[PDB]
C-alpha cells in the first residue's frame, strides 16, 4: 500500500500582467492514492468554477491533475491552492507566487 | 483507438 | 517518433458501490480521450480536434470498450483482493499502461502493456511482446491465467497493428497540431540572496511537446550538480513550462550560460543574463 504526498506547483498559463485576463493553474503530481481534494483562493476565499484535468499517471504509477481557474491578476490580490490528501494530517497552501 | 478487453487478473 | 499512449485507472470504494472506473488517451503529449464511469452520462468523450469530427459509431464502439472494460477491471479488483487476502473494508488501485511507438522510420518500433495494483508493479508484458513478468506470486497466477488463454497473443496482436493503424490515422487528421513542435519561449531572471550568494533561474514556456533540456553551464561546460530542475508542468492550453535554477557566487553571474534543446530549435540556444 503507497502512500505518496503531493507536490504542488501554483503559476499562471500566460506570464502575469495586471489587467489582463489570464489563467491560474494548480498542478498537483506525484501522488498516491488518487483520491485528492485541491482549492483555489482567492485573498483566503475559495474560488467557485474552477475546472480539473482529466485523472492520470505517470511512469512510476503516481496520479498527476492540474486545476485552474480564468482570473485577472492585480498587484494586492492573493491567489493560492488549497490541497488535502491522505498523506496530509492538515490541509496544505501554497501560494501563487509570480515569481 | 483502445485496446480491446482481455481476461480478468 | 511518435507514440499512442492509454492510462487506465480503477478505484474500489467498499460500502460505496462498484469501484470507479477511469480511462485517458494520449498522441505523444495531446490527450484525444476520456472516460470516467463516475461521469454524469459515462461515454467517451472527445479531448483534440481531431478526433471530434470522427463519427458517431466511432463513438459508440470506443465508449462500449470501456464499458466492457471497467466491468473487467472490477472483476480483477475482487480477484485480487483475494489473492492478497486483504479485508474487504479498504479501497484499491489497479492502474494500466499499454501503447504503440513509431520509429523516425515511421514504423512500428516498439509497444508495452504493464499493470500496478495498490501502485506497485504487479505483472507487464515483456519487451518482446511474448512473454510476461511477474512482480510477486499473486501475480503468478495471473500469469498462469493469462498464458493460458494466449493474452500476450490478443495483445500482441493489437500493440502491433491496430494501435498502429489508429496512431497513423491520428497523426494523418491532426497533422496541423500533432505533427508540429512548438519551441520554448526563454528569458534568465537573477535573484541576489546575500553578499556571497546570487541564484540564476532559466525559463522555458509554451513549447510542445514536453521533453526539453535545461542545463547551466559555467565557463562553457555543464554544471549538473548545483542546478535545480522543477518538474515539467502543463500550462493548461496543450502546451508545456519548466525551469531551471542554478546557486552562483555573486559577481560571477556573466561565467554562466543556460543551454536549452528543444525539437523546435534548429540549434540549441545558450542564454545568459
Amino acid at each position: 500500500m503507497i502512500q505518496r504526498t503531493p507536490k504542488i506547483q501554483v503559476y499562471s498559463r500566460h506570464p502575469a500582467e495586471n489587467g489582463k485576463s489570464n489563467f491560474l493553474n494548480c498542478y498537483v503530481s506525484g501522488f498516491h492514492p488518487s483520491d485528492i481534494e485541491v482549492d483555489l483562493l482567492k485573498n483566503g476565499e475559495r474560488i467557485e468554477k474552477v475546472e480539473h484535468s482529466d485523472l492520470s499517471f505517470s511512469k512510476d504509477w503516481s496520479f498527476y491533475l492540474l486545476y485552474y481557474t480564468e482570473f485577472t491578476p492585480t498587484e494586492k490580490d492573493e491567489y493560492a491552492c488549497r490541497v488535502n490528501h491522505v498523506t496530509l494530517s492538515q490541509p496544505k497552501i501554497v501560494k501563487w507566487d509570480r515569481d | 483507438g483502445a485496446d480491446g478487453v482481455g481476461k480478468s487478473a | 517518433s511518435h507514440s499512442m499512449r492509454y492510462f487506465y485507472t480503477a478505484v474500489s470504494r467498499p460500502g460505496r458501490g462498484e469501484p470507479r472506473f477511469i480511462a485517458v488517451g494520449y498522441v505523444d503529449d495531446t490527450q484525444f480521450v476520456q472516460f470516467d464511469s463516475d461521469a454524469a452520462s459515462p461515454r467517451g468523450e472527445p479531448r483534440a480536434p481531431w478526433v471530434e469530427q470522427e463519427g458517431p459509431e466511432y463513438w459508440d464502439r470506443e465508449t462500449q470498450k470501456y464499458k466492457r472494460q471497467a466491468q473487467t477491471d472490477r472483476v480483477s479488483l475482487r480477484n485480487l483482493r483475494g489473492y492478497y487476502n486483504q479485508s474487504e473494508a479498504g479501497s484499491h488501485t489497479l492502474q494500466r499502461m499499454y501503447g504503440c511507438d513509431l520509429g523516425p522510420d515511421g514504423r512500428l518500433l516498439r509497444g508495452y502493456n504493464q499493470f500496478a495494483y495498490d501502485g506497485k508493479d504487479y505483472i507487464a508484458l515483456n519487451e518482446d511482446l511474448r512473454s510476461w513478468t511477474a512482480a510477486d506470486k499473486a501475480a503468478q497466477i495471473t500469469q498462469r491465467k493469462w498464458e493460458a488463454a494466449r493474452e500476450a497473443e490478443q495483445r500482441r496482436a493489437y500493440l502491433e497493428g491496430t494501435c498502429v493503424e489508429w496512431l497513423r490515422r491520428y497523426l494523418e487528421n491532426g497533422k496541423k497540431t500533432l505533427q508540429r513542435a512548438e519551441h520554448p519561449k526563454t528569458h534568465v531572471t537573477h535573484h541576489p540572496v546575500s553578499d556571497h550568494e546570487a541564484t540564476l533561474r532559466c525559463w522555458a514556456l509554451g513549447f510542445y511537446p514536453a521533453e526539453i533540456t535545461l542545463t547551466w553551464q559555467r565557463d562553457g561546460e555543464d554544471q549538473t550538480q548545483d542546478t535545480e530542475l522543477v518538474e515539467t508542468r502543463p500550462a493548461g492550453d496543450g502546451t508545456f513550462q519548466k525551469w531551471a535554477a542554478v546557486v552562483v557566487p555573486s559577481g560571477e553571474e556573466q561565467r554562466y550560460t543556460c543551454h536549452v534543446q528543444h525539437e523546435g530549435l534548429p540549434e540549441p540556444l545558450t542564454l545568459r543574463w
